[PDB]
């Protein structure tokens, strides 16, 4: 696979990603970490279908409501970002005040 | 498309040109497998391989570098050996010449 | 004897004539020579040429050279030749024909039983790369480069700290101590940058003497006409370079104010096209300057769908001023600028609006989108990529090199320099490489299962190797510092463990050396509508749907 | 010209009057003074103050410092304040003003070409955390801390053997050699705890001759009245700390003969409500003495639901004793005692019966509990918790710093102590900081995607810097020895690479030198209910359900 | 006072007469002996033995030991003995009876203040593994094999380059040099393997005088009787190994050739069997000689099911050749040859046709097989397989140590040698220790939550511990040199760190030598059926379906 | 657990196969390294349940398709191979040509 730093290094986002994908799966309200994860996981998933910069920066801000995250989540996560392998290479997708 | 693919210009490629060259039949008279590599020393292969061995003197097989001629046991077969270049001075094989030639 | 070309392609690597396509480009490679005697290649194994007497002789060590790359098809902007290449005491010792002269005719390379063997049939060969923008932001930076191929790093910075964030700057004797020490723990060659924006020269010519090779003059420590004047004056007299972002916000004066203040001066300007930064909208006009040697960093390379929308919201993360700054009319003309050889580098601007793991691969992309949109280079030859080939690779090793007065001791496999080479298998070329040697030992590779029968079962993935380990990395890899750093002693004050490397060059060099990138053109950048032209046609290119060096390679 | 408080908090930090929650706590501070000029702060980027000229200015290196935080609200246990911090050699420079006096006001703290900037505004700065018990079980427990905020480990132990599992104990000469040696490889200051149980006392003196700073009594290697003696009489005549873990089984004696033979000598006692090892039920009751520094380990810290059935499970794992041992009533006492300036330290014990990176965030939970059950501190002076955090922050900084006898080093941001810093975001105050600075360069923080394009895009995970690296970290980081170790030239016989410092003053600390931590109360523990009183009142709380500082926060 | 035998086992781990099962295997271990005087062990612990004028006692650091391990269960050559040991200097300093003179009888191992220790109860120690065979693909091997419990690591080669991938050669002064530096980083004991390829004796004199401590004759560099001539007559002069891997093509002769050529000289055969290397078919017939020590490498050990069609593909994958080299009838009798003590030593072929951490793991399951199939050796004395299992562990220790001149330093557990030990769970024996200790340090271990209250909780993963760190990890592990190397004063020349150990008795040892394993057959190899035959008897056995140490213990 | 070095390694290559084997079930045509990742990890989950070398050989070669796979994937992968403990302790299953 030839697996560089960077490659390896979003194997680990996506498997904190699974973590809070189960957890949301039980019900569960989620934490910092787990919200973080899970968003950004699926900007990378949307990348690898061909999506957009622009539209996932608008899809990212529904991927969690102020309902399914803990007290406070909201306000300590302000954006979230990550890159990932778009088919026109690399590029940023910063998802702004993602939970509401 | 294929990822690094090679476009080769077709033809053949001429080995070892301006060359001395010579032919000798050999025959594996022992009973396990001999395989000999493009570069070694001909006349001081296995001593289970019989052929003129004076002939083969400063020769190696005229092969592809890198490639070898396999002998079962028991096989006979004509092999085309080219002679060696450079300072033609052979060190190592089975110790026999150890200078110039 | 002879053997069919397809066979010969197969067994050793394509020979003169011969095609390879480079990565999923569109690009492609022709043979222009090839320095063996058919017949007489060498190829190490069992049963095969170099053994003891045959294509390995009975000499000495000093007689034979410690390593030797056999078949290797060389890409460097010299030609695009297949030769064995011969490395000895760390260095390039010859690029010819491997073998034993006791029994082989034209050997220019002798191999021994001190000699150890890579073997290169079938893959491309190139120099390391040099990345002159980096922001020390994090050392991970280090082993993420050197996968990408990048084996020499220029920049500043002290760390995870607002002013590195934003400007490659090691401020002070201090932090530049800290720096070099840490320098020898990282498995690239290094040179700093110091801050360079101040009006009293004494104190560059202290950072100078600490050990910086370079000043970079970024518009946030004040890219003022003054600052600039001084920095140039100590440049001159130290013999370092100074890098450039100008001043964006147009306070002191218009980009022919920072021109007016330069005089005339050698100078790297950083980020030429201005999306990284620079004079609003017209930095870009400074390639037309005799002076002046252009850089972009790597996120506009090369123009993309996603280009705007995403440096946009970029430059917003980190409205008429955004606006100003990033251009499409700009970034359009950038690829063509480079496709000119009117930009001389590319380079990353690290974890500061670049990446620092792209600077090769998105090189080519823009070679790749430009032979697409524009077809071959006035200097092409035959049915084949070369010319544009040896104009790109240019921009990533020996441009960055000469810029920086370390072309000496690397950029290029040449006789005499250090031993940083890449080998690549031609469908990976410019992605992920088979091999990264650092000063003639291996320093990372792809590995697979350390406890597995072979290498090569996975997961296969990079790993440092043996020249990246404690002192075998320090004996092969240079700390670069200032001729007064050198002559002070710094290496031996701060216990420095690397082989030390000194620049020399930084302000004879000017744009008409830039290999095969030296146009001046007379550029000009509309106030209103930002269209760039050189000599009133339009410069101007699409950007990509997709690209190729993408998808296909990375996990993620 | 004037600007509305809330703009101006959100420019560059708050100010006077304003208050911030720390975490997700009921604890709030409030900015107690300001040490800028308003209209003079200084902040870094385009276009803003600390340029050439402006807010940066002409001076040679010497003349200014090599770094600045700007804008930071520093939280010690000297007050809550607003100022600019400056580093310079290493070192504390100055609390206060930074700027270029050419053109500006009041200027302590002199930015230059040679200073370096971190953004503190909208930060809280704290000193970096002490530690003083740790067991050597592994060395991955430096990195741990140093994440947490922990900048100091001192303990003993030779890795995951039976005696260090047990014991702070790193026993003779040849492992206290070796693991000064391997303390030059990690990213914290480290001094090191001997065996002290032996009643020949020149095994003593020789483990302090060959580097160790204090020695540990602990009842595994029997802590009997004549080793603890030994151990005394040793630490009185080198001015090195005694750290003490009772006999539990008071096989020996009962709390008052262990008391008795320690005669009013200093000593600290470890985990001193118990349940970490002790006098059974009553080695609490050693909080009431003027020579004893007392601190408590952190699995106790605070009480909560959970508490008890993890901690007799946790016993047994590593009856009437286990019961004897663990008690409800002193575990509720013991976070009121901390909350009363009785107990004086927090700890962790790692690995031993406590968690290395826990320290900061339980003795902030503790703050926290207490706040809710007991409300203010008779202490208090306004509408905020200011007394209550400089008395717990204390707890984990300056007195472990006076009780090894390094608070001449470290312990407190105060100028000419070393730079060891930690830069929070108040969200995530006392969890996850935002920089941890060892000795004046960043030895480790959260880093991004190392190809981003910037260092923020995920995931983001502490990641070692350049204080971190090689020959940088030991210029960044101390070795503590005994006067001793170091008069013999024990540095110097291991070659040891870090930076050098000696302990001193460890016998002449006391509880009344404790800040905000001086209380000796007339404590008593009921023989048959266990129950803690001081003069005659009950001490207790109840178990929290709940804490800050947890779930929100931490991925598993 | 009595105890019963169980509660004893229980308390102390087995005494003499008691059985232990060696993981999931079908060997049966049996105590011989045990050192101790009942009523008088030492255990470490809460009102334990091993405190302050009890089991430990007042005398300084010189008269007592820096470590002991408690009443382990040793298994080596020489026996299966329950003893304390008592490490001092990083040096086995006796095997006996720990405690205190002042109180104790036969204490034969003093404990004092300067004492740490390590509770064997129950668990088995052996000496830590070497591993003779390895290829220098990737740094990454030496931690794995560590985890294995090897703990010295001898081998050639210079990274993943094709010399290397093929053979085990560090070819010339300026690879050796950099191998030897590189060394300093890895928690291992190594040795380096020359080019010895060459007809020249000079330019093999020059790689001793460089460092190797042995040379290896492989046919991929022409293993040719005037090349092998040549190395001997160098081995024979410089008293280092020649290991050798046979013209497996018969190219210059048969395996009677090269036994000629060779001429009685002393030579370890590598892979002896053939699969991985040596004249077809009949390479095997090599362990009748008096002067060859002969060796398997791990992939064809023990013959299961998958075998075959594993390594035939593995070959093809690195066809009349394929199927000389890889026989059933060779591989068949290769298990027994061990279990006869004809084949003397297990060693890997690290990633070139071998697994670095399955040497041991493989040598036990060779072991069982053989128990299995053949039942008890004619050695055997009681109802136990004490016998088989001193035969089997020489392989993987004291016999690699004798074949490289490295047993006064290495390979088994005797007093003034270096103290590498291997602490085992009787359930994890030979596949995952407890513990393993380099130089009297513990260099790798299992280690849970770092964070965690104790060591124990998961993720337990091997994590590298203070004797693996820097300066420690230096002062604990050995780089053997040549006595011409070591003469010459390259250790000060390359500045190596580690501590140094001088090979030599290379040409003295003889078959007679190997410990358990000095059988000389009067094999043959009939040259159409392949079979192997001792003295007429078909020497065959059967492939194993399942083995024990597989698939209960590995997560893939 | 007592994770070795070498099984933390399996850990990250059943990890890769994890993306590949959700973005396979999405419908996208798979890249080089998810590939490469998706059969290994089928390959080592086949000598967990006890298969041959033998078997595993030809099996491994009908796991994924020239059609699942993007263009130039099927020449870029000539062979995978991967090694994993079956019942006989560990073995080397090269799957050649993989992909059709
Ligand atoms: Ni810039
Ligand atoms: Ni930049
Ligand atoms: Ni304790
Ligand atoms: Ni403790
Ligand atoms: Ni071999
Ligand atoms: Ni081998």
């Amino acid at each position: 696979m030839e697996l560089t730093p960077r490659e390896k290094d979003k194997l680990l986002l996506f498997t904190a990603a699974l973590v809070a994908e189960r957890r949301l799966a039980r019900g569960l309200k989620l934490n910092y970490p787990e919200s973080v994860a899970l968003i950004s996981a699926f900007i990378m998933e949307g990348a690898r279908d061909g999506k957009s910069v622009a539209s996932l920066m608008e899809e990212g801000r529904h991927v969690l409501t102020r309902e399914q995250v803990m007290e406070g989540v909201p306000e300590m996560i302000p954006d979230i970002q990550v890159e990932a392998t778009f088919p026109d290479g690399s590029k940023l997708v910063t998802v702004h005040n993602p939970i509401i | 498309m294929i990822p690094g693919e090679y476009h080769v210009k077709p033809g053949q490629i001429a080995l070892n040109t301006g060359r001395a060259t010579c032919r000798v039949v050999v025959e594996n008279h022992g009973d396990r497998p001999i395989q000999v590599g493009s570069h070694y020393h001909f006349a001081e292969v296995n001593p289970a391989l019989k052929f003129d061995r004076q002939q083969a003197a400063g020769y190696r097989l005229n092969i592809p570098a890198g490639t070898a001629v396999r002998f079962e046991p028991g096989q006979k077969r004509e092999v085309e050996l080219v002679a060696f270049a450079g300072h033609r001075a052979v060190f190592g094989f089975r110790g026999e010449v150890m200078g110039p030639l | 004897s002879n053997i069919s070309r397809q066979a010969y392609a197969d067994m050793f690597g394509p020979t003169v004539g011969d095609k390879v396509r480079l990565a999923d480009t569109e690009l492609w490679i022709e043979v222009e020579d090839d320095l063996t005697t058919y017949g007489e290649e060498v190829k190490f194994g069992g049963g095969k040429v170099i053994r003891d007497g045959m294509g390995q002789g009975q000499m000495l060590a000093a007689d034979c050279v410690d390593l030797v790359l056999t078949n290797a098809l060389i890409v460097d902007h010299w030609g695009i030749v297949k030769a064995d290449i011969g490395v000895k005491d760390g260095r390039i010792f010859a690029i010819g024909k491997a073998g034993n002269p006791d029994i082989q005719p034209n050997v220019t390379i002798p191999i021994g039983a001190a000699t150890e063997v890579i073997a290169a049939e079938g893959k491309i060969v190139t120099a390391g790369g040099i990345d002159t923008h980096i922001h020390w932001i994090c050392p991970q930076q280090a082993e993420e480069a050197l996968v990408s191929g990048v084996t020499t790093m220029v920049g500043g910075g002290t760390g995870p700290a607002a002013g590195t964030h934003a400007t490659t700057c090691t401020p002070g004797p201090w932090y530049i101590s800290r720096m070099l020490q840490a320098a020898d723990s990282l498995p690239v060659n290094i040179g700093l940058l110091g801050k360079g924006n101040v009006s009293q020269p004494d104190a560059l010519r202290e950072q100078v003497a600490a050990g910086v090779i370079g000043l970079k003059i970024h518009e946030d420590w004040g890219a003022t006409p003054a600052a600039i004047d001084c920095a140039l004056t100590v440049a001159d007299e130290m013999d370092i370079q100074v890098a450039l972002h100008s001043d964006t916000l147009n306070e002191s004066g218009f980009v022919e104010d920072t021109l007016a203040a330069i005089g005339g001066r050698t100078i790297h300007t950083f980020h030429t096209e201005g999306a990284g930064g620079g004079h609003a909208p017209d930095i870009i006009t400074a390639c037309a300057h005799p002076n002046i040697l252009p850089s972009s960093t790597n996120p506009t390379l090369p123009y993309t769908l996603n280009t705007i929308d995403e440096h946009l919201d970029m430059l917003m993360v980190c409205v008429a001023f955004a606006e100003s700054r990033i251009r499409r009319e700009t970034i359009a003309a950038e690829d063509v600028l480079h496709d000119l050889g009117a930009f001389s580098l590319t380079s990353s601007d690290s974890q500061a609006m670049g990446r620092v793991g792209e600077v090769i691969l998105r090189t080519w992309q823009v070679a790749h989108r430009m032979k697409v949109q524009r077809g071959a280079l006035a200097e092409e030859t035959g049915d084949n990529d070369n010319f544009r080939v040896k104009r790109y690779i240019a921009k990533y090793t020996i441009n960055p090199a000469l810029t920086h007065g370390i072309a000496h001791e690397v950029g290029s496999i040449e006789v005499g320099k250090l031993a940083d080479l890449v080998v690549w298998s031609p469908a990976f070329f410019g992605v992920k490489p088979a091999t990264v040697i650092k000063g003639g030992m291996i320093a990372i590779a792809p590995m697979g299962d350390i406890n597995a029968s072979i290498p090569t079962p996975q997961p296969v993935h990079y790993r440092p190797m043996f020249g990246a380990l404690g002192s075998a990395r320090h004996h092969c890899r240079l700390t670069f510092l200032s001729q007064a750093a050198a002559a002070n002693g710094v290496a031996e004050r701060l216990n420095l463990r690397s082989a030390i490397a000194v620049v020399k060059g930084c302000r004879t060099v000017q744009k008409a050396d830039m290999v095969h990138n030296s146009l001046q053109p007379n550029i000009t950048v509309d106030a209103q509508t930002y269209e760039v032209r050189v000599d009133g046609e339009l410069i101007t290119s699409e950007p990509a749907d997709v690209l190729p060096m993408a998808q296909r390679y990375f996990l993620f």
